C-alpha cells in the first residue's frame, strides 16, 4: 500500500504512449477549393518560420484565388505493399562444372539481400521493417539453357547443420524445409513468414552484437544484428555423381504484408560491401546533376 | 477461414482482404491495404500547434 | 508565448527567451514499457529524478569553417550521474529524452544550424579512398562518448546518405537571426522493448552548420554550442556487476 | 467482388457482364455489353428537327 | 444558368459600394465631459502613429 | 463429408481440422491440432501431491 502524495501523484509507469497526431483516411488527393481575394492585416498564411521543424501549412487556397476542382486521383499504388510487393533479383547462385568457386556440385548461399542496388536502396529508406515474403527460384545454364536436371534447395536455420558436400548427410532434410524441382519444371515459389527473434528487421544496427573490448580486429562486427541473419539457402544437384552442366540460380524475393517505421534519407553514393554503408571516399559525388551558374538553366 | 494467425500483419492498425489456400496466413496474397494516413507525424511533429493564417512565431 | 519557455525535470530547470516551440519526435511522448510489450520477467527498477534530470554534457565552438558533429545516444550518458551507474550495473534499458541544443549570438551574427536526430545512425568509411578497402570505424567513433565526433563528410553524413534529406527525421534549425535554441523530445526507438545501453546506440544527435556562421571583425567571435539532455521515463532491469563495455 | 475498380470502362454509360479472378478490374474479360445506340447524334445532329413527311426547308 | 462552383460563389458584378463611414447630425460643437487623472499602463490616448 | 473414418486419429482426444478429396480420411492433410497439455503426467506423478509452499518431506 501506498502513503506519501508523491508516490499516489505520481506518473511513474505509464505505458500509454500519447500520441499528438492520428491517420485519416485518404483514399485520393485532396480537392481544391474556391478561393478569393483577400486583403487582410494579422492574416498571414505565406509567412513560415522553417526554425520550428515542421514542413510549411500555406495551401494552395490562400496563395492564389483557386477554382474548385473535384480530384478523385488515387492514393493507392503508394502504399507500402504497392511499392514493395513486386519481385526483384536479391541473390545469385553458381554451380560451375570446372570452377574455382563451387566446383563440387553444392552451394551454400548466405540470406543476405543487400548485394543488389535496386531492392537494397528500396528497403533502405525505411529503418525497421516488418514482413512476409514470396521467393521464387529461377534456374538454367549461364546461357539460359533449359536442361533435364534435378535440384534440391534447403533452407538451412542457425544452428542446423549446413551441408559440406553434394553427399552431405544433411541433406536428409527429415526436418528443414527442402524444395525438390527440375529445371525444366516452372520457377520453384514459396511463402516465407517473418522469421526474426526481433519484432522487425532492421537495415541498420548502431551498434555491436556483444560485450568486451572493441579493438580493431572485431570492427568487423559493427553493424552486425543476428536479429537480421536468418540463416543459409543450399542447392545441390541431387546425385552422387557430377552434373553435366553448369548452372545457375536466380533468387527473387517479393514483401509482402508489409509495415515500415522510421523513414531515412535515400543512399545517394554507390554501394561498396553488403555489410555497411562504406562509399569511396574519392568520389564523393553530388546527389544529382549541376549547371554552370545559379542564374542559368 | 479456420486457419493460423501468423501473418506480419496480424493486428495491424489497417485491414487487408486477401485470397489463401493453406492453414497459414503469411501464405496469403498481398490484397488490398487501407487507405489511412497521417502525415502531421513526420511533417508538423510540434508540441504547440500553430494555424495557417498565423505568425508561427509570437 | 512560442518564443519563451521553462523545462523544469527533476531538480534542474532550463530557461529560453528565444525559443521555436518544441518537436515532439514522430508524435509521440516517451511512455513506460506496457506489460504486453515487455518479455523480460524481472521487475524494473525506475529511479526517477536522480536519472531524469538535465545534464550538460559538452560545448563545442563554432567557428566559420566548422563542419559539423555527432553524438550517440545512451552513450553520452553512459559515464554520467546516477543515470551512468544504472546503465552500468543493468543488462537491460530503455528511455526517452530531452534534447536541449544552446547557442546565441547577436543580432548583427548569422547562421544555420540544423538540429537532428537520426536513429540508428550507423557510421561508415571512405573505403580506403579508392572504396576497394574494406575499412571499419573504429569504437571512439561509432561511439564517441561525451565529447562527440566531427564530421568528415557531412554532404553524406560520413555514411553515404544526403544531409539535405536529413530534415525527414524529428529536428529544429537554430537561425542566429531567430532563436537561440532547439528543443527535440524523443520516444525510446527500438525493434525491442529494452535494450543494453552500452553495446546498441538508438540514435545520432546531429548539428551541422548549413548556412555558415558569419560577423563582422569586432563582434565577439567566440560562439559557443552547448549540449543538454535529459533521460525521459527510465527503466533498468537485469541487474548484476558494474560493467562499463 | 471486392476488387479495385481499374477497368477502363469505370463509371460507362452502358453496364458490363465479366469476369475475373484477380483484384484489378482491368484483368476481366470483355464480356457483354449493353446494346444502346444513338445514330442521331452522327446522322441527324440538326438543332430544328423536320419531319419525315414534311419538305425538310420551308 | 450557372453551375460550376467559382461562379456560384463570385461576388463579381456587387454594385454596392460597401461604405466604412456614415454621416451623424451635428448641428452644435460637441460637449465635454467631465475627467479626472488616470495614472494607468497599458491605456496610451495621447501616443498615435500618424 | 461422407467418408471413411479410416484415419491414424479417429477417435482421439484432440480434434483436428484438416483437407482431404478422397473418400478415405487418412488420405487427409495434417492440418491443425488441439492446444492442449498436460506436463504433470510426466513432471509431477507423484501419489500425494505437495504445495511449492511447503516443504516436500515432512
Ligand atoms: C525449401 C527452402 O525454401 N526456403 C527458401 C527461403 C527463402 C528465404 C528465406 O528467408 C528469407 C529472409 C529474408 C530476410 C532478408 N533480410 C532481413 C534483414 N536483412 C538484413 C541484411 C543485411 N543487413 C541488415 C538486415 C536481410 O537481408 C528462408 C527460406
Amino acid at each position: 500500500g501506498d502513503r506519501v502524495a508523491d508516490v499516489i501523484e505520481s506518473s511513474i509507469g505509464d505505458s500509454v504512449s500519447r500520441a499528438l497526431t492520428h491517420a485519416l483516411p485518404a483514399p485520393t488527393g485532396q480537392n481544391t477549393q474556391v478561393s478569393s481575394h483577400r486583403l487582410d492585416t494579422g492574416k498571414v498564411p505565406a509567412l513560415q518560420a522553417a526554425e520550428i521543424g515542421a514542413s510549411s501549412n500555406a495551401s494552395d487556397e490562400s496563395m492564389i484565388e483557386t477554382r474548385c476542382v473535384l480530384n478523385s486521383h488515387s492514393t493507392a499504388e503508394t502504399t507500402l505493399d504497392s511499392f514493395f510487393s513486386r519481385a526483384g533479383l536479391v541473390g545469385e547462385i553458381d554451380l560451375p562444372l570446372k570452377g574455382t568457386t563451387n566446383p563440387n556440385g553444392y552451394a551454400n548461399w548466405d540470406i543476405d539481400i543487400t548485394g543488389y542496388a535496386q531492392m537494397r536502396r528500396k528497403v533502405e529508406l525505411f529503418t525497421y521493417m516488418r514482413f512476409d515474403a514470396e521467393f521464387t527460384f529461377v534456374a538454367c545454364t549461364p546461357t539460359g539453357e533449359v536442361v533435364p536436371q534435378l535440384l534440391q534447395y534447403m533452407f538451412v536455420p542457425p544452428g542446423a547443420p549446413k551441408p559440406d558436400s553434394r553427399e552431405s548427410l544433411a541433406w536428409q532434410t527429415a526436418t528443414n524445409p527442402s524444395v525438390f524441382v527440375k529445371l525444366s519444371d516452372p520457377p520453384a515459389q514459396v511463402s516465407v513468414p517473418f522469421m526474426s527473434p526481433a519484432s522487425a528487421y532492421q537495415w541498420f544496427y548502431d551498434g555491436y552484437p556483444t560485450f568486451g573490448e572493441h579493438k580493431q580486429e572485431k570492427d568487423l562486427e559493427y553493424g552486425a544484428c543476428p536479429n537480421n541473419m536468418m540463416g543459409t539457402f543450399s542447392v545441390r544437384t541431387v546425385g552422387t555423381s557430377k552434373s553435366k552442366y553448369p548452372l545457375v540460380v536466380r533468387i527473387y524475393m517479393r514483401m509482402k504484408h508489409v509495415r515500415a517505421w522510421i523513414p531515412r534519407p535515400m543512399r545517394n553514393q554507390n554501394y561498396l560491401f553488403k555489410a555497411n554503408p562504406n562509399y569511396a571516399g574519392n568520389s564523393i559525388k553530388p546527389t544529382g546533376a549541376s549547371r554552370t551558374a545559379i542564374t542559368t538553366l | 477461414s479456420h486457419e493460423n494467425s501468423n501473418s506480419a500483419t496480424e493486428g495491424s492498425t489497417i485491414n487487408y482482404t486477401t485470397i489463401n489456400y493453406y492453414k497459414d496466413s503469411y501464405a496469403a496474397t498481398a490484397g488490398k491495404q487501407s487507405l489511412k494516413q497521417d502525415p502531421d507525424k513526420f511533417a508538423n511533429p510540434v508540441k504547440d500547434i500553430f494555424t495557417e493564417m498565423a505568425a508561427p512565431l509570437k | 508565448s512560442d518564443r519563451v519557455a521553462q523545462l523544469t525535470i527533476g531538480n534542474s530547470t532550463i530557461t529560453t527567451q528565444e525559443a521555436a516551440n518544441i518537436i515532439v519526435g514522430y508524435g509521440e511522448w516517451p511512455s513506460y514499457c506496457s506489460d504486453s510489450d515487455a518479455t523480460a520477467v524481472d521487475k524494473p527498477t525506475r529511479p526517477d529524478v536522480s536519472v531524469n534530470r538535465f545534464y550538460t554534457l559538452d560545448t563545442k565552438l563554432w567557428e566559420k569553417s566548422s563542419k559539423g558533429w555527432y553524438w550517440k545516444f545512451p552513450d553520452v550518458l553512459t559515464e554520467t550521474g546516477v543515470f551512468g551507474q544504472n546503465a552500468q550495473f543493468h543488462y537491460l534499458y530503455r528511455s526517452g529524452f530531452c534534447i536541449h541544443v544552446q547557442c546565441n549570438a547577436s543580432k548583427f551574427h548569422q547562421g544555420a544550424l540544423l538540429v537532428a536526430v537520426l536513429p540508428e545512425y550507423v557510421i561508415g568509411t571512405v573505403a580506403g579512398g579508392t572504396g576497394t578497402e574494406d575499412t571499419h570505424p573504429p569504437y571512439k567513433q561509432t561511439q564517441p562518448g561525451a565529447d562527440g565526433f566531427e564530421l568528415q563528410h557531412p554532404y553524406v553524413l560520413d555514411a553515404g546518405i544526403p544531409i539535405s534529406q536529413l530534415t525527414v527525421c524529428p529536428h529544429q534549425w537554430i537561425n542566429l537571426r531567430t532563436n537561440n535554441c532547439a528543443t527535440i523530445i524523443v520516444p525510446y526507438i527500438n525493434a525491442l522493448p529494452f535494450d543494453s545501453a552500452l553495446n546498441h546506440c538508438n540514435f545520432g544527435l546531429l548539428v551541422v552548420p548549413i548556412s555558415p556562421l558569419d560577423y563582422d571583425q569586432g563582434a565577439t567571435p567566440v560562439i559557443p554550442i552547448t549540449i543538454t539532455l535529459a533521460p525521459m521515463c527510465s527503466e533498468f532491469a537485469g541487474l548484476r556487476q558494474a560493467v562499463t563495455q
